[PDB]
RNA sequence: UAGUCCGGAUUGGAGUCUGCAACUCGACUCCAUGAAGUCGGAAUCGCUAGUAAUCGUGGAUCAGAAUGCCACGGUGAAUAC
RNA sequence: AGCUAUUUAGGUAGCGCCUCGUGAAUUCAUCUCCGGGGGUAGAGCACUGUUUCGGCAAGGGGGUCAUCCCGACUUACCAACC
RNA sequence: GUGCCUGGCGGCCGUAGCGCGGUGGUCCCACCUGACCCCAUGCCGAACUCAGAAGUGAAACGCCGUAGCGCCGAUGGUAGUG
RNA sequence: UGGGGCGGUCUCCUCCUAAAGAGUAACGGAGGAGCACGAAGGUUGGCUAAUCCUGGUCGGACAUCAGGAGGUUAGUGCAAUGGCAUAAGCCAGCUUGACUGCGAGCGUGACGGCGCGAGCAGGUGCGAAAGCAGGUCAUAGUGAUCCGGUGGUUCUGAAUGGAA
RNA sequence: CGCGGGGUGGAGCAGCCUGGUAGCUCGUCGGGCUCAUAACCCGAAGGUCGUCGGUUCAAAUCCGGCCCCCGCAACCA
RNA sequence: AAAAUGUUCA
């Protein structure tokens, strides 16, 4: 959480003369991020499910929520209320404990790393990327897991133009290409 | 033969066909066939006087066909008795009030118009006369 | 929207106490100040309005964004409302639910006298 | 943040090939030794030594050696 | 084929405007809240609008969408 | 349908009862209300019967 | 006792030699990569002794190029009512 | 010479309609004024459907192929959405 | 004598609502700082909630200008019709 | 019954025909019901869509995620019409009013019958409280009488006391 | 006109009924046995259910429209 | 137990 210090001081300052905003508070402060992990096959088995949701609860550092299916989708089969999907929205302290455990830990861990994109942009300011292996983040000792457990990771920022969102992770010096 | 390419409803009431018609001024052509008797063109009525003078014009310009029939008259089968269900879809009508504009045409002169739609108007059942695109 | 969620939770305690003909003891709550009127069964004119604005209040508090001010205004509202006789009134939550500061207020109105 | 079931925060500490000394909480309950960090990025300057790719004359000319 | 069809429920305004009611008497059968209630009306569960008093019919037209209501006034 | 007839009978000192349903085919317990026992005038718990 | 330090196909790069010349189309070396394959369906084949089976060596043609062919020896059975 | 029900449809029963007796409220009717709800005729096309042309136009069919990863061009021409 | 401000509650329900541009923070309002507890998240101080108030007028809200739209809408004629 | 036979239909609910109150026919035009639920009921508190576009592991037109447009084109256990955000739509906590005895006053039927119902007495539950609740957004999910069965109530019980 | 049932690998038939999966024998392709063929033995492939529209999350299946086919009725003067 | 066939000329 010591990165959230250095926004209070680096990053708006940093900002205010890159762009000329007349007030502190027109700024992009990052909203909140949200994890998810979509499991698709909990269908095949329920514990595959319950062995899904304990890895992402050690990615974050709560139990996260099972969300289920918004409409009844045949093509995948899956009526309307099946559980399919799990997401966690890290906000405040941890969110900020979590941002900085990305970008000076996991990353680094990448294989074949190379680069993010500055294209992940939705056009709104807020930052989505997707890793493929959740093995980057320490939390799992690789000898417990056995299914390739991806997950997204969407940042949402208080950003107005995509591009405001871009200068806001470079000031953390967030990588690309 | 323009026929409605999947209607709502199958069969229908047949209907009273009153008032004067509503596209009376001529809006995408220069001249026109503008209806005179009440009457109900069929869709094999509306098919045969387009041709009638995609001939007189050998094959040229636009000929904007402004009326459509959907309206399914149905018919009951040949020497059967009365009663016992409405009778089968068999043609398509279109319901026209006088100072109805049938057809609408551009780029020929006014001369051989209004001889095309002299070959027109022998086609159809109800009395039509010549009209043109005024402003306004 | 904070603001309009807040009112279309209201509109159903509203409605019906505008339909019954009952004196409403409403309330408002902001982080700096609370708002406590007593309006009329006709909706337009009001009876007795007491908040954390008025000096006679205000002076005495300390910060005028806790339950204890609030609790000091239900009072006021209790006993402005009997130099007016107005015993039975009606209490509207005003989209806000009945837990914290408002709950502070009404207890207060009910120890006052004000039955409602 | 309702109790009893979030797993545990304590302030966990993390090593480096740079000699990071960084402590992030974090739910491991352990003590990470890390390679790589922010600090000793393979990426800031790996970009440059990544491509090399667009030369083949000199790479003959080892052949021709003349 | 065809020829089923229901028994008419004879719905509609029963009292009209300026019409005097006693208390309890059916002002409109209506099937849903075609008109909703003003006052001194209750909306029963067949969502039939009687009369909570009796006196004088007054049909109005209040609300920010705009919705028929039937009061009565204290004749 | 598949819906049969039971007969909730009062635990109270009187055979009063009230008629009702169940669904035989997903319901394994008895029915449990506490309602009115229009005789000793108080509310009781009515256990299901046939 | 494992797709395992099994297995080596395949492929990228880097070389050596023969030969005017190795791209179509050679052999071999080095590093890396490292699949199919866990005893094989119906069916079928060789052999009775230093043979079967297994291991390694040489020769012819040949500039170079065989796991083929011709030839030699080491180890060395079982079974034939 | 209507409604409702009827092993009922050319019968019958109750109500409607006729007549006689008796009792009662300007009670009832026509008209002007006033208070009403309607949603039909007509009209309209935001809606549920349907229709034509024009513009934009994904998408599309067939061609020419690089006739390999890629993609381009062209077109006898079809076309949603606003 | 009052006027411009602002918050709440209603009347009246688009001539009142959208869009564009500007603008206000001493007050009021909002955002906001913090959260061990009251309380809350089918995960999370987002919301709900409490404790407070540095900073800000960006967002939101309010006010003004603007008809680019929605909206309101004669007179006359026409349709319909007793 | 547009002669009879054959085919079809017979009860109930929704729209149209139906001519702007109601009602209104045909072997006229379209569809459905013969149930379901312990919660899909009661209540308190809260939330509010469909479909597209952009970005994002597997993941594609569409799984789940975030944002924007949009605006109820969604949903409501079932057909259709009417209705619904104060939501009747969606989620959770707590419970049983899916309550007993009545019921001013009207609606609709020839009648049998059917429907709505403020309020009163008892007792219950939800909410701090105002109030809310005697089934479910409404309209279909249903059959008279006789005969006979089970439980309750001493009302009766052919001499009296019991009993059938 | 009217009525019942049916169309699914190349051929002849199941599966529908109670929706989520398409089986059966022959034929067919490849190998094997034989001097060669048949027969026999082993292994595999091959059908989006006539077509169109709608219903549901989902259509071989449910509903409706149409075609081909088979059977049935076309009686009373 | 099963166990069929083999174009014409030369």
């Amino acid at each position: 959480a010591k990165l959230h210090d250095y926004y209070k001081d680096e990053v708006v300052k940093k900002l205010m003369t890159e762009f000329n905003y007349n007030s502190v508070m027109q700024v992009p402060r990052v909203e909140k991020i949200t994890l998810n992990m979509g499991v698709g096959e909990a269908i095949a088995d329920k514990k595959l499910l319950d062995n899904a949701a304990a890895d992402l609860a050690a990615i974050s550092g709560q139990k996260p929520l099972i969300t289920k299916a918004r409409k009844s989708v045949a093509g995948f089969k899956i009526r309307q209320g099946y559980p399919i999907g799990c997401k966690v929205t890290l906000r405040g302290e941890r969110m900020w404990e979590f941002f900085e455990r990305l970008i000076t830990i996991a990353v680094p861990r990448i294989r074949d790393f190379r680069g993010l994109s500055a294209k992940s942009f939705d056009g709104r300011g807020n930052y989505s990327m997707g890793v493929r292996e959740q093995i980057i983040f320490p939390e799992i000792d690789y000898d417990k897991v056995d299914r390739v457990r991806g997950l997204d990771i969407t940042i949402t920022t208080t950003a107005k133009s995509d591009e405001e969102g871009r200068a806001l992770l470079a000031a953390f010096d967030f990588p690309f290409r | 033969m323009l026929q409605p390419k999947r209607t709502k409803f199958r069969k229908m009431h047949k209907g009273r066909n009153r008032g004067l018609a509503q596209g009376t001024d001529v809006s995408f052509g220069s001249f026109g066939l503008k209806a005179v008797g009440r009457g109900r063109l069929t869709a094999r009525q509306i098919e045969a006087a387009r041709r009638a003078m995609t001939r007189a014009v050998k094959r040229q310009g636009k000929i904007w066909i402004r009326v459509f029939p959907d309206k399914p008259i149905t018919e009951k089968p040949l020497a059967v008795r009365m009663g016992k269900g409405k009778g089968n879809v068999e043609y398509w009508v279109a319901l026209i009030q006088p100072g109805k504009v049938l057809y609408e045409m551009d780029g020929v002169p006014e001369e051989l118009a209004r001889e095309a739609f002299k070959l027109a108007a022998a086609k159809l059942p109800i009395k039509t006369t010549f009209v043109t695109k005024t402003v306004m | 929207d904070k603001k309009s969620a807040r009112i279309r939770r209201a509109t159903r305690a509203r409605r019906k106490l505008q339909e019954l003909g009952a004196t409403r003891l409403v309330v408002h709550r902001t982080p700096r100040h609370i708002y406590a009127q007593v309006i009329a069964p006709n909706g337009s004119e009001v009876l007795v309005a007491a908040s954390t604005v008025e000096k006679a209040i205000a002076e005495q508090l300390k910060y005028t964004g806790n339950k204890d001010a609030a609790a000091a205004v239900g009072k006021a509202v209790a006993e402005r409302a009997l130099e007016k006789g107005i015993k039975d009134v009606s209490f509207d939550r005003s989209g806000f639910q009945y837990h914290g500061r408002v709950q502070a207020l009404a207890d207060a109105a009910r120890e006052a006298g004000l039955q409602f | 943040m309702k109790k009893d079931i979030h797993p545990k925060y304590e302030e966990i500490t993390a090593s480096c090939s740079c000699g990071n000394v960084m402590k992030i909480r974090s739910t491991v309950g352990h003590d990470l030794n890390l390679d790589v960090c922010s600090k000793c990025h393979p990426f800031f300057t790996g970009k440059q030594r990544d491509v090399a790719t667009g030369g083949r004359v000199d790479r003959f000319n080892k052949r021709f050696n003349i | 084929r065809n020829g089923r069809d229901s028994e008419a429920k004879r719905l509609g305004v029963k009292r009209f405007g300026g019409e005097s009611v006693l208390a309890g008497s059916i002002i409109v059968r209506q099937r849903g809240t075609k008109f909703h209630a003003g006052a001194n009306v209750g909306c029963g569960r067949d969502h039939t609008l009687f009369a909570k008093a009796d006196g004088k019919v007054k049909f109005e037209v209040k609300g920010p969408k705009n919705r028929k209501f039937i009061s009565i006034e204290a004749e | 349908g598949i819906r049969e007839k039971i007969k909730l009978v009062s635990s109270a000192g009187t055979g009063h009862f009230y008629t009702t349903t169940k669904n035989k085919r997903t319901k394994p317990e008895k029915l449990e209300l506490k309602k009115f026992d229009p005789v000793v005038r108080q509310h009781v718990i009515y256990k299901e019967a046939k």
